[PDB]
């Protein structure tokens, strides 16, 4: 009943990382 | 072996695709943001995928649209996964160009030698929308019926032609199956190949003149 | 109330529309929400609350005219097969403010719509449903999905008898048109106070027009103003309003491989860039 | 180091360019692996990810069927319609809202020929753009929440 | 029907890009140039 | 609300841990 | 001896317009076909189900003050008022707003019906009382005969405005 | 009901940053 | 110091493996989608129009070496035998040539049923007499039960052949 | 005017294409039949516009189908031309392109520098007789509804798959709702975009190789 | 006259080309005008002309709702598919005709794989196609009219 | 004979696989024509021809057992209201060749399905139906269009009675298995020959097997051939055919505009070329 | 009735026709 | 058949005329 | 019903000559 | 459903081409080469 909420935050990470990755990635803007 | 990349090589010269890949740089003012393009390029093709997938479960029809769409969420395997995602990537493939849009405005990616490519853009845009407003109707449930209703009533208020308009819009004087008939082939077989087209253009264009300059 | 609702409209208390059938007695309106969580898990018991605000220190116009506090009514509608929790299930702060409450089904068999009031206006100025989600995996006509919810609260009483006549929470026109002749006041042994009122000269004119007890007047002596007019003032600080709200029935599944799809991906992705900055490398031993 | 490549401004050709309104992908970072190869699928795989993840999340409604007798109250179209929505109902003339839809595509293609006038990119160094611009992109937004409204505390957007 | 989670999706990234968008233009504006236009 | 603050912040943190840990790895063990 | 611009521009014109005239021959039908078919091609009131309101418990079991929809004419629905002292109204209120056209509702508090679409309100009888929509409310005849509803075009005069019926 | 929206909001325009400070630190951590 | 292919292609693997890993991810749900849902998930013959034969008035009114057609099990065509002294044949014979399946009739001359099809021929039971049908025609249990008819698997062998039904 | 042409030639350099075609010149071994070809294609364009035309009126749906297509003979103007055409030109184009195949063959078209050219070739004439053995039966009328039924039990024959290849073909384990439905998808969508992406080879090539030579 | 260029065959780059399969549309009539501009038009044209006088002299039938109960006898395919259904119906072996089928395409696709051999294009310089190819190019005909026809007067195509 | 197919198949003589009932008692297969012309124009009167050939000269068993010439039927089925032509309208050699016929509808209302016959075989080698064209102009619901016309005809008489019984005009089986003990004669004062066969030994066999008059036998004397036999040989010089045909009803003005659209084409096609020269000319000035 | 014939004729003469104007046109084979 | 093979004829016949009859026209006053 | 395809053949084949020589023949006519 | 006017259509141009085909490559291989291969 927050598996749930593990739920939301696993979208928030993707979306963070994915930043993140790419930025790193390109040495990004 | 007997070597294959040769056997391409020699019929076709297939090197100059590499070569001419292989051959492009990117400047840097070119910063994240110049994403934006191919990214509503992304959702794009999710649409197409996901969209053709429910070419094989949805009616069009006024008995058993609506009824197909329950069936889809509900009981084929992945229904709601596949519809959900159709559902949400529109709105992405919406959204992420007009943020595109923005990087091009204030990048002025859309001056001399380039103003086509801003043109094409907004077809894109036109079209991108109908996609939207024509596909939301399909389930032909209470919200999306009164949309049909109220947007085909808008050309009405044209004068010469106009009415005309509105029929072929809706096929008939008022909303019905004509209507759902016309705008399936619309969402599923016009709009796609415009879209097609159009962005056919778009990138060929850009490929042509490569990227707008620095700031 | 709600229990008239029931009553006049027996198979709904909403049409086509979305409107609420309660909506037509009771004439004001004032907001209502509705929350409930975005997600639950099957098989469980969860909170939603309605909120009916109104200004708690004033007061409304009674039967006879005394003036009196107020009540809350409200018919919330749940999706399918969602119902009250059953009671050894609540657990127990919640009990406690769920408080004192009756939570009648609209018609024998529909659990999913709950009758709720009239509750006094002061403690149930929000008031809580504690509700079980259905179980996708076991009653075999409840999926997983996204469901709407539809509240439509109301607060101090209305205007309308089930029976057809007004209430006295409303305010009197003044039947035809001239000059009025007298303010008499009544107070027969029984059923109260009552302001008797007539208009006239111009053609025909000698029509009747009492008003029950409770409304002000603001129209006084002489005067004339038209097709039935100004004469009450407005008492009814009462009404009503509604809410509609999405719910996720979710199932632990769907979101137990989304998460690992997600890692998956995260992984590819550094490990991408991972390979990209090893390249940068060879790359540097070909400038020079 | 980053991996990089300078303009080579002795070339004719590349110059030619520049000159034309843009050599741009001749100088910088190699474009194949660098830029497509490594980094593209990031991209799209993250694209994908949150999409799924929504979609997982917070999926698709069915509502109800439809009515030909009801108007649902409370109806707006989507979104990114809201703004056209606004002015289509703030405007008690049918005709004229229609050509203020059509406008926005219109007006929009004439934009490169407008600002053509000069040639900066930077908004920076253009004033009068960056101006109508936020100007613009504002009134939308706040026409935009203007549906989100109810009729008439609708402009005002309630507060004032 | 109005939905929350979009609108603020929307509005969030809208403004964070605008921002991001204008700040670049600056960063730019004022590093100027670099290797010769 | 304090939940994902949590949750996410170790979730982030974690996979930082394996970026970092894996170039080094990576790096000294000289691949890159 | 080689012929002269003129001359070629003369041989244009002749072959590349009769080549249009292959190609708007061919583009005629095609056209027509998208045109839907006249459904105007070469009466009495429905339920939502679609059956015919028999007046007689139609009148029965709705009230005074009642104003119920049922299936005008090109089927649009019309709004019939049961009045005051019971049988029906002459005419009939046709349901659809004069804006975009959703169905609108009549509010029986405020005696008044109000467009949930945009906006537009209109009278106890149509008479178009605020916008978007531009002009009232359409109407027709509504007469008892062999007890089925029977609705005819209102061709007369806007009892309601006193010049031209706007839409007929 | 409108706090969802709140969060969001909030979160797509607040996470970016985070997701973009995170890079760049990788960046340091391995240095450009 | 400059990594040596070898070790490129460690990387290549590592990343462009796990893209894969995401890949098939994505593709499985998709493949699962197209693939329809089984109708078998978790009985009473029919008529042409979908009525449940009623016993009685189907002795009746049909004759003694007729054979006539009935939506059999998965609702297959299904020729149920009015036999020569009339009640009902135990099992029924169900009508879908073996080949790709027309629906195959009865030739009343010939005591025998043939594919007009591609050709092939079947006797006064099943038993598959010409090709290209592989085997012979499927059959099933028919009892006269609250007088629909009750069809039920025909599990035991084949009794026409002496092993095991093909079909089951 | 303002200069029109040079508007253009200034951004993409449109010369380049006009001095690319004229550029190209026809071999006198190049007689009547190198127009089998064309025609194919002058034929298949011919489907797609009429084809698309019928998706404003034909439901794809086992209670409307049939009926429909005999409104559109019948009551859509020039419904019967329409219906009609596509019906003739279906054949043609099968027919033409087995004339086109003869000319190749007995051109030795497909030899050495071109084996790929001939290879597309060939998957053209499968979509296109799959455009064909589907689109025939859309009128779900008595011939149309056995093909379904035979062609569809074809893929059982073979072992591991075949069953679940047929049923992903008929959408069940025998035709039904779901067939008329996949086979809509195909026939107006699948095969559509299938065969513009192969048709997209057949002529890149070809215009790349220029024609096979002299006998 | 006719309009004309020869192949000019000190052209390093054309003759590399005759070299490799190929310079062949470098020389003889010119494309533009001359073939595209003036005498495609007539070919297109000319097609849909008959194709619309064929559609109107004898249009599309309808034929008759589809009937689950009953096979209709008379049941070909069409035409181009004769041939095929000729075959999968002399050939008591189930599995066989299928790949009989199939052979069709694979062996197609076969083709130019084999035939190169040697390199005519002339099918006079090369009799062992010409022939296997007049060979097959027959039963197919003749497969073809086996379904017009009854069964089985069905192969012996009725005359032995 | 095509009256017991209406009076043993009401509402139709074709069922829903196309065969036609008719084959249903005659067992025979002989092949059965039909044409009529590829269209007619609306409203006119068109031959249509049914064949039915048999080999003029031979002969066919009778009831008794005679041995007597024969007869051909046929069911025409025309498309929707086709119907015979009114007389005044058949013209003349028309009137002639269609004899002296008799076109009975299947059906009270069905025109369009004629029974004809018994005709006698040999006048009636060819049938022919003079018949009119709808007019889709002016009955309105008959369209222009391409339409099926079916026939299955028949000649010399059939296998079973409407009744169920066997006729004589085929050839009996022979019961059980068994030797044959006798070969009678029968012909009672009345319903003539009969021979009388019967078989034995085996187990149980004593069944009787009579076979009215016409058949051969070829079976003789002794013997025991199994279940059901030889005996008889095959009376039966009769039999049926069947045939389907398209006709289009067609409609002068779309074969008016096409014509005219041809000739719009043929002209600009020979426009281009003309062009085409002219440039091939200015070209000349451009080699040299 | 025969319009019905002026009919196909009209189709056999764009038939020869358009051969015959491909040949004329491009000295045709 | 004797009435198409007729009509056909002269309508060829006929077009046959226009071509050959066109082109002169057409050649003398020199456009060809 | 099998004389209309004889005719077809039997044309779909004969024509093409005709328009042939025609086309030929309009080629004399005027001097290649 | 057997469709004669389009059977004879196909022996027709069938034949009519496979002639033609044949007869170019002859007048072809006999007339050999010109212009220089
Ligand atoms: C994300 C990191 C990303 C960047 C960055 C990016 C850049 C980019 C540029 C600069 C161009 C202009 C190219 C040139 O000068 O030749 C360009 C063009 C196209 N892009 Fe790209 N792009 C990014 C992301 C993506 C992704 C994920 C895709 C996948 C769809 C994509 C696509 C395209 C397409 C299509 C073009 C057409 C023009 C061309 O020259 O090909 N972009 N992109
Ligand atoms: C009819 C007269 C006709 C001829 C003749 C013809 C020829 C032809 C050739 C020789 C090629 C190879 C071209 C080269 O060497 O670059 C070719 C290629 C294509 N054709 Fe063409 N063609 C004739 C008719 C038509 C018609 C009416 C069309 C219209 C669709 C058509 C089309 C095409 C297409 C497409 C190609 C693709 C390859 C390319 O180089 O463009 N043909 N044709
Ligand atoms: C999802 C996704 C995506 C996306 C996106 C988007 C949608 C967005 C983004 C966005 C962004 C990315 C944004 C950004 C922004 C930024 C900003 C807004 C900034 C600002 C700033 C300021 C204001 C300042 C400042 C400063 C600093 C910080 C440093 C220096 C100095 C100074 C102090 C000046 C991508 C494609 C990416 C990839 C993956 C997936």
């Amino acid at each position: 009943m927050e598996i749930d909420v593990l739920g939301w935050v696993a979208l928030l990470v993707v979306f963070t990382w994915s930043i993140a990755m790419v930025v790193w990635g390109r040495n990004g803007l | 072996m007997a070597n294959v990349y040769d056997w391409f090589q020699e019929r076709l010269e297939i090197q100059a695709l590499a070569d001419d890949v292989t051959s492009k740089y990117v400047p840097p003012h070119v910063n994240i943001f110049y994403c934006l393009g191919g990214i509503t390029l992304t959702c794009f093709l999710i649409q197409f995928a996901t969209g053709f997938a429910m070419t094989f479960y949805y009616k069009p029809t006024v008995t058993e649209a609506y009824a197909s769409v329950q069936y889809i969420m509900n009981e084929v395997s992945f229904g709601w996964l596949i519809r959900s995602i159709h559902r949400w990537s529109a709105s992405m493939m919406v959204l992420m160009m007009i943020l595109h849009v923005f990087r091009v405005y204030l990048t002025g990616g859309f001056k001399k030698p380039r103003e086509l490519t801003w043109i094409s853009g907004v077809i894109l845009a036109v079209i991108t929308v109908s996609f939207g407003v024509t596909g939301y109707s399909l389930p032909w449930d209470q919200v999306g019926y009164w949309a049909v209703k109220i947007v085909s009533g808008v050309p009405e208020a044209i004068p010469v032609v106009g009415v005309l308009i509105s029929d072929l819009l809706r096929g008939g004087s008022s909303v019905g199956q004509a209507t759902l008939t016309r705008y399936y082939s619309a969402h599923t077989f016009v709009l796609p190949w415009l879209i097609a087209v159009f962005m056919l253009l778009h990138f060929l264009m850009i490929r042509k003149q490569g990227i707008s300059g620095p700031l | 109330y709600p229990f008239w609702a029931q009553q006049t409209y027996p198979p709904t208390p909403r049409e086509p529309t979305g409107r609420i059938v309660c909506a037509n007695c009771h004439l004001a309106a004032k907001p209502a929400e509705v929350e409930v969580p975005q997600s639950v898990l099957p098989d469980t018991v969860f909170k939603a609350v309605v909120k009916i605000p109104y200004d708690t220190k004033l007061q409304q116009v009674a039967a006879d005219g005394s003036k009196v506090g107020l009540n809350v009514g409200a018919v919330l509608m749940l999706p399918e097969g969602f119902k009250i929790a059953p009671e050894e299930r609540i657990p127990e702060e919640l009990k406690k403010e769920v408080g004192d409450v009756y939570f009648q089904p609209y018609k024998e068999g529909q659990d999913n719509v709950l009758l709720v009031g009239p509750l006094p206006g002061e403690q149930y100025q929000e008031i809580v449903f504690p509700v079980l989600s259905p179980n996708p995996t076991t009653d075999k006509n409840i999926h997983f999905g996204k469901y709407a919810i539809h509240l439509g609260a109301n607060r101090g009483r209305g205007q309308i008898y089930p029976t057809g006549e007004k209430s006295n929470n409303n305010v009197f026109t003044a039947s035809a048109t001239g000059t009025i002749t007298k303010i008499a006041k009544e107070e027969d042994e029984y059923g109260n106070v009552k302001y008797q009122v007539s208009i006239q000269t111009d053609s025909g004119k000698t029509v009747v027009d009492t008003i029950p007890a409770g409304p002000e007047l603001i129209v006084s002596e002489g005067q004339a103003v038209k097709a039935g007019e100004a004469l009450t003032n407005n008492p009814n600080v009462g009404g009503f309003g509604q809410d509609d709200t999405e719910i996720v029935l979710q199932d632990p599944n769907r979101v137990k491989w989304m998460i690992a799809f997600i890692c998956l991906v995260m992984l590819a992705q550094l490990m991408l860039i991972l390979k990209k900055k090893q390249v940068e490398k060879v790359q540097a031993a070909e400038m020079n | 180091m980053a991996t990089l490549k300078k303009p080579d401004l002795s070339d004719p050709k590349l110059r030619a360019k520049l000159a034309k309104g843009m050599g741009h992908n001749y100088y910088g970072e190699p474009a194949w692996p660098n830029d497509l190869l490594y980094v593209f699928p990031v991209v799209i795989m993250g694209t994908f990810a949150c999409i799924v993840a929504l979609s997982v999340l917070d999926p698709a409604m069915v509502g109800e069927p439809a009515d030909p007798f009801a108007t649902p109250l409370e109806i707006l179209p989507e979104w990114y319609l809201y703004p056209v929505f606004q002015i289509l109902r703030s405007v008690p003339n049918k005709l004229l809202g229609v050509l203020l839809m059509a406008s926005v595509p219109l007006g929009l293609i004439l934009v490169p020929f407008i600002e053509n006038v000069n040639k900066f990119q930077n908004p920076f160094r253009r004033p009068v753009a960056t101006t109508i611009f936020l100007f613009g992109t504002l009134v939308t937004i706040w026409l935009g929440i203007g549906a989100t409204f109810p009729l008439d505390k609708t402009l005002t957007l309630g507060l004032f | 029907m109005v939905e929350p989670l979009l609108d603020g999706l929307v509005l969030g990234l809208v403004f964070a890009t605008l921002g991001g968008l204008f700040y670049a233009a600056y960063q730019q504006y004022k590093r100027p140039n670099e290797l010769g236009g | 609300m304090i939940l994902g603050a949590v949750f996410y912040i170790v979730f982030i943190a974690l996979f930082f841990g394996i970026a970092v840990g894996i170039i080094f790895a990576i790096k000294s063990i000289k691949l890159i | 001896d080689v012929p002269d611009m003129g001359r070629r521009q003369f041989m244009n014109l002749l072959a590349f317009g009769t080549v249009t005239g292959v190609a708007l021959g061919a583009l005629y039908p095609l056209v027509k076909y998208f045109i839907p078919p006249s459904g105007g091609a070469v009466t009495t009131a429905k339920d939502k189900l679609g059956n015919n309101v028999k007046v007689s418990k139609f009148l029965e079991s709705h009230n005074a003050g009642d104003r119920v929809l049922v299936q005008g004419l090109k089927g649009d629905p019309t709004y019939i008022v049961v009045e005051s002292k019971e049988a029906i109204r002459d005419y009939g209120i046709n349901a659809v707003c004069t804006h975009l056209g959703c169905v609108v509702p009549w509010n029986a508090a405020e005696n008044k019906f109000k467009c949930p679409c945009h906006g537009s309100q209109y009278d106890e009888t149509g008479k178009v009382i605020r916008g978007p929509a531009p002009l009232s409310l359409a109407l027709c005849h509504a007469t008892v005969q062999d007890d089925n509803i029977v609705l005819t075009p209102w061709t007369e005069t806007d009892f309601r405005t006193g010049e031209k019926p706007w839409w007929v | 009901m409108t706090e969802e929206m709140l969060y969001a909001a909030l979160l797509s325009f607040g996470l970016i940053f985070v997701g973009w400070g995170l890079g760049v630190l990788l960046l340091k951590i391995q240095g450009a």
